[PDB]
């Protein structure tokens, strides 16, 4: 199922 | 097939079910 | 932040609340009442947004830009709830003002910028490419970013997070009309796809997901037609040489051949039943518990086989005495001994536990009832340590997930999907009234807080809303509370769910929510209570 991207990973 | 995978993956999820085939 | 300010019907006033809240606060914008997003992200505000983003990055010197950061992720973050609100839906003349606005950042002198400040801009503007339904649209830059890329940018996390994007866009073209029908032809991108998932310096380094996620879009490309094909091959016939199935570079190796699988001719690369050896080269240690549990593990101790042996033997023992089951299975299922699978580490379950078990990962774990009555059918319960899992044994979820085998054998007819209404709320609150008994603080907790759930809605519970709170602590204090109070009432149901009477079984519990839902309140109570 093809989903739009919501957030992407922060530096920790 | 799976989607690619984020610079970060969750260790601690939930469980899935279902297809295995 | 103040999310109110981008509710605003002046565009003006939602371009300054984008510039002045920053990144931080446009990321509420995702999860937003509806009532927020709509207003938000009015067709208007989209285009208007668009355009100053599109002068702002024609002026981009390089370096980062907080302001672009924000702009972009709001654009994206307007598709992401065009696409799950059905109340925002955009005009047509909105989308070509986006790409407007990525083409000035892709136009722009700095766009291959090797920096963590650029990198954070440069993320939002490659989803973009996939979010507004671009990725016909990038193809030369996404070829030039998979041969740019060297170990000079694999140091910057943000540069890594903003070019592993691009298989994003190359998965998300599949729904493409555009993209379907050109990227057969697209040999350069072929060529460097491939390059970059043969990158030597990527093994073990910070960037070999992004290896990994190339060999898998490699092999995906498997599915067009076109002048690429013979490069598409080419270079997973040389990923398939290069690296190998368990060892050096197998998440790239893997990664390729799962979707070579799917999509093309196994044979015409030598990979076929790859993933029976897999299995036996993984899951090298057999570790028999009993004639009903044996471990076929990755890497564990002696102690953990001995430990998950004796915590699954007591919970087996405790299930079968609390289920009255009289060790009786239900009819036509011959999963006599569950198989559990258990690889090294999160890590390790990702790469290798898709292919050998025909899964998807992005999970805690599995339970693969399977088919009872087939013969040759194999109970598979597939799990991987963790260090913060329970002690001895330290694998994730063990002793829930075990119980949804003993349920699945000895309480519920047939494979896992033959009810035909629901059970979530049993399936699950048995596994964690068997594995927790009465230590579940977090149940406790869900009735302190003032929230709650009568029997009625919890026997509605589905999967769908993923409320982990409704499906796994209120199925929990739903089961528990019919087992103290009503144990009579749960083995007349037991009656109809081993034989697979599914409407009995509604018609059972329809019983229970009128009945009984002013007792479970009082019994809350008490449960509150105890613990003060
Ligand atoms: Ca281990
Ligand atoms: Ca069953
Ligand atoms: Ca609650
Ligand atoms: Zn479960």
């Amino acid at each position: 199922d093809y989903a739009p991207t919501k957030l992407l990973p922060q530096q920790p | 097939l799976s989607e690619p995978s984020q610079q970060v993956t969750e260790i601690y999820q939930h469980h899935a079910h279902q297809n295995g085939n | 932040c103040d999310v109110e300010a981008f509710t605003s019907n002046s565009s003006n006033d939602v371009l300054n609340a984008i510039k002045t809240q920053g990144a931080s606060c446009v990321n509420a914008l995702f999860s937003a009442e509806s009532r927020i997003q709509e207003a938000a992200f009015e067709s208007g505000h989209m285009y208007n947004i668009a355009k100053h983003t599109t002068d702002l990055a024609k002026a981009y010197a390089g370096g980062g830009s907080d302001e672009l950061e924000a702009l972009f992720l709001y654009l994206r973050a307007g598709y992401y709830a065009e696409f799950y609100n059905s109340k925002v839906s955009f005009l047509s003349w909105v989308t070509p003002a986006v790409k407007e606005a990525v083409d000035a950042f892709v136009n722009n002198a700095n766009f291959y910028e090797n920096s963590d400040p650029h990198g954070k801009v440069l993320s939002e503007v490659i989803i973009t490419m996939d979010s507004a339904g671009l990725q016909h649209a990038y193809l030369p830059q996404v070829t030039q970013w998979l041969t740019r890329w060297d170990s000079q940018y694999a140091q910057n996390w943000y540069m890594r997070n903003a070019v592993n994007g691009v298989f994003t866009i190359l998965f998300g073209g599949q729904w493409n009309e555009q993209f379907v029908q050109t990227i057969g032809n697209q040999t350069e991108l072929a060529k460097a796809l491939g390059d970059f998932a043969l990158r030597s310096s990527a093994i073990g380094a910070s960037d070999e997901f992004m290896a990994a996620n190339a060999g898998r879009e490699l092999g995906r490309l498997t599915k067009y037609s076109g002048s690429a094909s013979s490069t598409v091959k080419s270079k997973l016939t040389e990923i398939f040489a290069q690296y190998e199935m368990y060892g050096r570079g197998d998440a790239i190796w893997l990664g390729a051949a799962d979707t070579v699988s799917y999509y093309a001719d196994c044979s015409d690369y030598g990979i076929c039943n790859f993933e029976s050896q897999l299995k036996g080269l993984v899951l090298s240690q057999s570790y028999t518990c009993s004639p009903t549990i044996r471990i076929l593990s990755q890497n564990m101790t002696q102690d953990q086989h001995v430990a998950a042996c004796s915590k699954m033997g007591y919970e087996e023992g405790y299930f079968h005495t609390s289920l009255e089951t009289g060790r009786q299975p239900v009819a036509d299922d011959y999963n006599t001994q569950l198989q559990v699978n258990i690889f090294d580490s999160s890590d390790d379950y990702g790469k290798y536990a898709g292919p050998i078990f025909n899964i998807s990962t992005n999970n805690g774990g599995m339970y693969l009832e399977g088919d009872p009555a087939t013969p040759g059918n194999i109970p598979n319960f597939v799990a991987y340590e963790a260090p913060y899992a329970n002690p001895d044994h330290f694998v994730w979820n063990l002793e829930h997930e075990y119980v949804h085998y003993l349920d699945g054998r000895f309480d519920l007819y047939g494979g896992f999907g033959h009810p035909t209404e629901r059970i979530v709320w049993w399936s699950e609150g048995i596994a964690e009234y068997v594995s927790k008994e009465n230590d579940n603080q977090a149940a406790i907790d869900t009735i302190k807080d003032g929230s709650t759930f009568t029997l009625s809605e919890i026997f509605e519970t589905s999967y769908d809303g993923f409320d982990v709170d409704r499906i796994a602590r209120w199925g929990y204090l739903a089961v528990r509370f019919m087992f103290e109070r009503h144990k009579d009432d749960v083995n007349q149901m037991l009656i109809e769910t081993r034989q697979g009477n599914w409407a009995n079984y509604k018609a059972t519990i329809n019983q229970w929510a009128i009945l009984y839902q002013s007792e479970f309140e009082q019994w809350q109570q008490a449960l509150v209570l105890e613990h003060h």
